[PDB]
């Protein structure tokens, strides 16, 4: 089981940059995607193969990193970008992270 | 060594080993071969099923 | 316009059987493979099953495995999950999702739509 | 107000041949798939023959098929069962049976309706 | 053929709840049906769709189960359902269970 | 009583056409898949056509593929051979046979029941 | 014999849809798959849309995916594509081909048989 | 196309068992037959599925193999028994064999 | 509720051919490789032959290699031994067995789930 | 993407021998098709599997190569093989060559 | 050939520990199982990987060794436990023992 | 059984390219590496190339590295070679062969089991 | 034929990472091990790191000893390196090299191919 | 390049004995082949590791030596005996000998 | 680290002979190799062992030198001989020279 680990709780204000971070317990070759997941909502999907966007998610999101460290970087948080995000890998299984909730500070 | 010989040795056993896993790999594509053959096989039962839905 | 909608939710005794249905549309439906994944009140996300785009292979998450079964009907585009022998542990929003591979990937994409959710309750 | 009426049953020695009927009304028997459905006494349910609702496709057991026929006159709302041939082994009561199906469903249903049923005695 | 079986017989006081299993050697996919007949009657429809009750139905009879293993539940038992509870499918060809019989103990 | 009678048969002159007919009874022929077998004078036996129970999909030998049309008609209960541009080695006996397939076989079977035959001589 | 007719053509202003038409004779038109294709006004052809003898998959070029569907009546044989959110792009003579595979080539093949060709005017 | 070969041709007394043989180019799983035909007559199915009787065909006619070897048995060769006999396969196409034929020794 | 039941053993004289048969339900059998074990009367287990989850590899023993033809069908979720040339050594108790590896063992595993057996008697 | 190259213009003259070529920037095994479309018509199939002639096509028409490198040869070259030729493969998608016209040296 | 030995019989009152034996003519790198077969029934998997457990199995079972030597030991043997026990490897090929029988003493 | 069939030789200019072609039957294709043997008219033998069990590695000749490709394709048992620029000393009778070591040998065996052989003719 | 491609390059910012691929072609890319060689802009050529055929053995220098991360894909002919804790002198064009030694040297070899080389810049 | 000699011609008389002979440029460890060419046939497997014959091969067929130096004998020659004979090592590449023909006396 | 030492620059014209040199600090028994890198190309392998020719290398290409000492001779310089030369060991680990600059006189 490759386990995942992201920072627990980051606070920004809005306009900032937030830096998530995702660690893997063992090497997922550029297999991460990331999720954004408001209260109440269904996951949405935002970075895969840890660098590529999906169809419809703005420039403002950008993600890095292979093997075992990946980030992902919202620049200028918005108002609608307050939620919590998700790391998974789909190298070996199919594992997420604990998420890490982005809060107005 | 660092300097040793990095290149395959063409008489490496080319056979494959028995003992390997079997078993299929959960993380392979599960989507759709587009370029599989979409055209009908002649061998497929001409056959009306009997559990068609009778009604009108 | 690609959708899925998740239901048969609802409340159901411990160890009984209930039944998962997701309908999709807005595209092709028998040319990918579909996923299930579990989030339990309060907590993270959680990967329970896989079929194939044909229904040939599937896979479980070692915590359902044995209890649930994932089957599709590519003619109507529907996606179910058989869920027996249920316990308090698996009291979750269960999300319909489609792997997001390209169809020369080789290893499987991440979960590109997903649908909105059914709220599955286990108690008594 | 929905009913299916048999007749024609009674006691035949072996080898000859006896006609059935099922006179049904209450709803539109035209657009209906008939079945027929058997029991022997002290024993379980058989399924027997089914008709398509414009009388093209006829499927039978593999215990009667060849021996019986199934016909269907829509005009006067009347399904019919020829029986030839019988043996001891069909002495049962005949259920006249409708196709709970759904006009959409493209699979078959369960048999919504069912007749009074009515015994036929193969003996010496 | 799609053998089916089921439970020879149960003894069920009055006000209690009865559970009926039916196992299929092959999968049929939700097209299982429950039938209730008594002696010297027709049988009569209760489930179609291994989950949906018929027209005159009560709610306390109830099905689930799809693919091989189906169970029928009937809850607060009464006077009027004492009777032999058939299984059929509808995927392969028409074929019935033996009947589960139920007695008042 | 399972029967199968072809007709229409004879002499034709090369580069004509003829049509062959099939009249089936003693079974459902609206739910079974039809063929066409050719026999050379002197020669062993040549498969021709294939054409589904509801008349949907058609197939054809190489050598008479473009030329030769199977067509049904389920009304009646026959089966049809439309055959154009005849060529010497077109001269056969032509054989109807049914599709001996289980109707869960879902790979075809082998011919069941043959016809009468008919013969088709094609030279001047 | 075999021929391939498109129809629907005409001038759209962008953002509007629009329905192409190909009506298919001289071959089992059920038993192939068939294809779009699209060449530019001084370009080169363009592959835009497959779909399967019995239309359970279909396949998008990735410059039509979402906005286009492919779909097919076998009945009628006859194949549809439905153009919408039309773009300046999309202006263009759209070809109707078949896949001129062998039924057991396991890759698909060659645009075996092409249709005359339909124009597609999307300006204002 | 999948070449259907069968010996050409055996010289058995009435009474005796005759094997006969049939070679696939490819591998044809089970899905082969073999017809019996007298002159002037249509064709008659012995064995389907290279293994199972046709309906009204007595015991001394037997079938057995798969793949690409096949084989067909006649025991106690009767008076009926002298025909020609062909062999089909239904996997990829419709072949047939060029019929082997039994001759009174 | 993981089973695997075999099928088509009996009495076969040396020289001629048999083919065993193994139907599995309760897990997905077209992500798993299939063994063949045989256990003759009176002594201890031989492993005869392995197929790979898609039928792409397969291995026999050193006594079978050759005779012996191991093949699936994972549409039915059956699998196949065919024994041609059988001898008098192969008189046993033949066994279906599923390899007990993990999807990332590498080398495969121990035979976890085994059959009800079959038994084969080779004998004049 | 497997993107397709070919020589843009060839001259030569009738009764001459005319060699196109035909690049994949992967491998395509022997699933490479030609095309000739002259001005105001549809494209026609000469060659599939990178060497087989279709139905009506005169054999001063061949095409050989497997992998990544492709040519067809045309023999003999007459007034009606003055047209545009183009190169597709059909193993990964389906992606055309941008042609090569032959024009009356 | 990787061939196993075993010891041939051992006597144990129910209740007493059985120390089990099983050696290889090679290194097998954990890659060894075992089974208990009762008379009349097929073989059921104890141990697999010289030391896990089996889904079902009774912690009393446990297996140790690696390499060439394997033992198997059962603690507080049953009625139950009276059977033949198999060692089996599967690193070169699948070679198994020739069992161990426990009797009752 | 075990059967090697060549294919795809005759005659060829120089400078040109040409494919071979090697069937399997009677063994299992995808466990062996498989070897391609030249034998020029009045010469000896001379080895061409080695693919290995799964495609990966290929070998070829000194005397045709560069000009000669080794393929194949496990899921028809079928070996392939290409050769371009073909040259007048590459006439000679190409045999496909088999590499036939022990599965554990660690070091490459002998050619086991060889094809009939074909010519290819390589002038003007 | 024998290329070598590097793509994946760009500006990025000290202290992020960046992916660099290699993608060989014109020959047997699982038979021959693989180097990274760097360029700064008016400096001399620096090896970064050598990995086997099949990657059972990576080497680094001692400044990206740790930080930089090659691996191989023979499946897709495919080298990458991964470009951790990325610094300003790291700025420099990275060259694709294969191990040009023969196969039975013993002792390794010079670098035979280059790549085009893609540019790397590491500024703010 | 490992060159393999082998003597030019020999002539035995039926039922004599032969004494082929190999020599290699450098050492192959018992990774030597024998092969029988008649003419207009395929070359036919004998001798592998320099002393195991293959599977259908009269125990007549002997081999021996190993590193640099190998025989082939045939004891008892007999009429199917008389061909080419060929000496291969694959060691460090496939390379053949110029072969060996046996004629009769 | 061995460390190679080579040149700065020489000024030779066109048709003359030019003479580089290498020296490394430890000792390479002829693994030393030479690279032709043009401004704004990769590096053009020339000589590998000290002595040999790579496969698209004109004659006029020479090395020499075992040991401590290496050369490079190039004779008849001609247009296309003017760039950078790297010096390269690989007996140790892989380092490079500072490169030789030829420059038109």
């Amino acid at each position: 089981i490759v386990m995942t680990q992201s920072p627990a709780t980051l606070s920004v204000s809005p306009g900032e940059r937030a830096t998530l971070s995702c660690r893997a317990s063992q090497s997922v070759s550029s297999n991460l995607a990331w999720y954004q997941q408001k209260p109440g909502q269904a996951p949405r999907l935002l970075i895969y193969g840890a660098s590529t966007r999906a169809t419809g998610i703005p420039a403002r999101f950008s993600g890095s990193g292979s093997g075992t460290e990946f980030t992902l970087t919202i620049s200028s948080l918005q108002s609608e970008d307050f939620a919590t995000y998700y790391c998974q890998q789909y190298k070996t299984w199919w594992t997420f992270g604990q998420g890490t909730k982005v809060e107005i500070k | 060594n660092p300097n040793a010989n990095p290149n395959a040795n063409p008489n490496a056993n080319p056979n494959a080993n028995p003992n390997a896993n079997p078993n299929a790999n959960p993380n392979a594509n599960p989507n759709a071969n587009p370029n599989a053959n979409p055209n009908a096989n002649p061998n497929a039962n001409p056959n009306a099923n009997p559990n068609a839905n009778p009604n009108a | 316009q690609v959708q899925l909608v998740e239901s048969g939710g609802g409340v159901v005794q411990p160890g009984r059987s209930l039944r998962l249905s997701c309908a999709a549309s807005g595209f092709s439906f028998s040319t990918y493979g579909m996923h299930w994944v579990r989030q339990a009140p309060g907590k993270g996300l959680e990967w329970v099953a896989l079929i194939w785009h044909d229904g040939s292979k599937k896979f479980y998450s070692e915590s359902v495995r044995g209890r649930f079964t994932i089957s599709r009907d590519n003619s109507m585009d529907t996606l179910y999950l058989q869920m027996s022998s249920l316990r308090a542990e698996d009291t979750a929003v269960y999300y319909c999702a489609r792997d997001g591979a390209d169809y020369f990937d080789s290893t499987g994409g991440a979960f590109d739509i997903w649908g909105q959710g059914t709220m599955v309750i286990v108690s008594s």
